[PDB]
């Protein structure tokens, strides 16, 4: 079955390396192309170079000459791309491809999961959680704010899952090298502040598990 | 195959109804 | 264009 | 190096309509074009081989078509299953470089934002910062502008924006616009005011806060 299995995410620091594997399986590995390419968050794909496996042949993008080094392993069926000079611009999700026999007549028909890349010099951080108040006959907002934590993710539900409907958590932005993010959530006029909403939120890295109850603020 | 099928199929894709020579 | 990596547009310099 | 344009970078339909996807290329690329499917979470997937060819198992709704520059891939009676992003490829020559992307959404009915501004908490406030947050719920089209006034002057320092793709249930977006102040800058002003910008309306949605009445 045409099949590419790569390794696990990484989260290292600038000016490092990091060696990303590409195991094939289901055809006849040493003559099809492979290809790399990576994709930022938010972005499109960027072609970073080609292997010819058996051979060991390489052609790579201008941009990447001298960052990516790629080789192969024709014994185990595995693709390699080592990245040097690590800097917080090349977080990334780097994919391998699979094109033709030789040469690229068709290009990437079947591609590997993908493996993210963070590069970052800060350290596990915890999230400080602050609650979205409004104050006090149809829909009350409140919201959740997640501030400061290092890495991603976080995740949020609202009244230990009981809230699920009316949420929107947003994507987390990179503020001075920690993320921040929020969640919004809308239950009907006569449950707040009439009962209660309380948002959970979990941040594995930091082993952290906090809960906020949403208090009224009458501002005037 | 081996390398030069591979080949042959390329340039014939790429040299279209202008057909090309091709010597090992 | 076997152990190195070619490409379509090089194989133009072959034809007729 | 060859640039691959994707014209549209948004594309709105509704399931069963026809979409044509453009993609012109910058030189003459023969046929050594690739189309690709990505959806969210996913790795891409080929769908078109050298400008024309489906590849094996895609559905024939999906068309490839073009030579020279000016490619094109057509869906025709547009499914479900495909809102997602289509990119296009040369590899005619070095470097291989990707269209920069067409996401393919779904058509709906207008809805204005409702629009949520909240103070920045006491919690926050002791430890020496400020976030003033504002959410912007459930509105379409994607288009919308946000504009922060404390104490009547546009302030756009501070500012970070945050916008979510197409909801999978309701078809609406929504976006989050956070002003983070020092408490010092915060409790030196009275007014805050969040203006949202929409189609919805030639008026602009405005919510406000004085902090001396929190």
């Amino acid at each position: 079955q045409v099949q590419l299995q790569q390794s696990g995410a990484e989260l290292v620091r600038p000016g490092t390396s990091v060696k990303v594997s590409c195991k094939a399986s289901g055809y006849a590995f040493t003559n099809h192309l492979i290809e790399w390419v990576n994709q930022r968050p938010g972005q499109g794909l960027e072609w970073i170079g080609v292997i010819n496996p058996g051979s060991g042949g390489t052609k790579y993008n201008e941009k990447f000459k001298g960052k990516a080094t790629l080789t192969a392993d024709k014994s185990s069926s595995t693709a390699y791309m080592q990245l040097s000079r690590l800097t917080s611009d090349d977080s990334a999700v780097y994919f391998c491809a699979r094109s033709s026999e030789f040469i690229t007549t068709v290009a990437a028909d079947y591609w590997g999961q993908g493996t993210t890349l963070t590069v970052s010099s800060a350290k596990t951080t915890p999230p400080s959680v602050y609650p979205l108040a409004p104050g006090s006959n149809s829909m009350v907002t409140l919201g959740c704010l997640v501030k400061g934590y290092f890495p991603e993710p976080v995740t949020v539900t609202w009244n230990s899952g009981s809230l699920s409907s009316g949420v929107h958590t947003f994507p987390a932005v990179l503020q001075s090298d920690l993320y921040t993010l929020s969640s919004s959530v809308t239950v009907p006029s006569s449950t707040w502040p009439s009962e209660t909403v309380t948002c959970n939120v979990a941040h594995p890295a930091s082993s952290t598990k906090v809960d906020k109850k949403i208090v009224p603020r009458d501002c005037g | 195959h081996l390398c030069g099928s591979h080949l042959v199929e390329a340039l014939y894709l790429v040299c279209g109804e202008r057909g090309f020579f091709y010597t090992p | 264009c076997c152990t190195s990596i070619c490409s379509l547009y090089q194989l133009e310099n072959y034809c007729n | 190096d060859i640039v691959m344009t994707q014209s549209q970078k948004f594309m709105s339909t509704s399931v069963g309509d026809r979409v044509s996807i453009t993609c012109k290329a910058s030189q003459n690329v023969r046929t050594a074009v690739a189309w690709y499917q990505q959806r969210p979470g996913q790795s891409p997937k080929a769908l078109i081989y050298l400008a024309s060819n489906r590849h094996t198992g895609v559905p024939d709704r999906f068309t490839g078509s073009g030579s020279g520059t000016d490619f094109t891939l057509t869906i025709t009676n547009v499914q479900s299953e495909d809102l997602a992003d289509y990119f296009c490829l040369q590899h005619w020559n070095y470097p291989l470089t990707f269209g920069s992307g067409t996401k393919l959404e779904i058509k709906r009915a207008d809805a204005a934002p409702t629009v949520s501004i909240f103070p920045p908490s006491s919690e926050q406030l002791t430890s020496g910062g400020a976030s003033v947050v504002c959410f912007l719920n459930n509105f379409y089209p994607k288009d919308i502008n946000v504009k922060w006034k404390i104490d009547g002057s546009e302030r756009q320092n501070g500012v970070l924006n945050s916008w979510t793709d197409q909801d999978s249930k309701d078809s609406t977006y929504s976006m989050s616009s956070t002003l983070t102040l020092t408490k010092d800058e915060y409790e030196r002003h009275n007014s805050y005011t969040c203006e949202a910008t929409h189609k919805t309306s030639t008026s602009p949605i405005v919510k406000s806060f004085n902090r001396n009445e929190c």
